[PDB]
């Protein structure tokens, strides 16, 4: 693995000698399976906007 | 004032305004054609590929 650039909120690196199956697995996990916290229920009391 | 019948007339004069054509007959003055779309100057590659 060769890291090109890393700051806050961006990271370019290389993977050398790994297959498209595992590299696409990593890409798909990053897209859709690493969990985060997000607002689900919104309890409004007044909304005159 | 007997008002007798006179003879038949010889002919007919007819007076009417004539138009002026010193203006028309000139070379035509059409509406100028809009230019074809030209590429803007100063277009550069803004997107560079990641990594």
């Amino acid at each position: 693995v060769d890291v090109v650039h890393m700051d806050e909120n961006s990271l370019e690196f290389d993977m050398v000698g790994i297959d498209a199956a595992i590299a696409n697995a990593f890409r798909r996990i990053l897209l859709a399976e690493v969990p985060t916290m997000a607002v689900e229920k919104v309890l409004v009391y007044n909304n005159t906007s | 004032g007997g008002l007798t019948c006179a003879s038949a007339p010889q002919g007919t004069l007819r007076i009417l305004e004539g138009p002026q054509q010193s203006l028309s007959g000139s070379p035509l003055q059409p509406i100028p054609a809009s230019p074809p779309p030209q590429i803007p100057p100063g277009l550069r590659p803004r997107f560079c590929a990641f990594g």
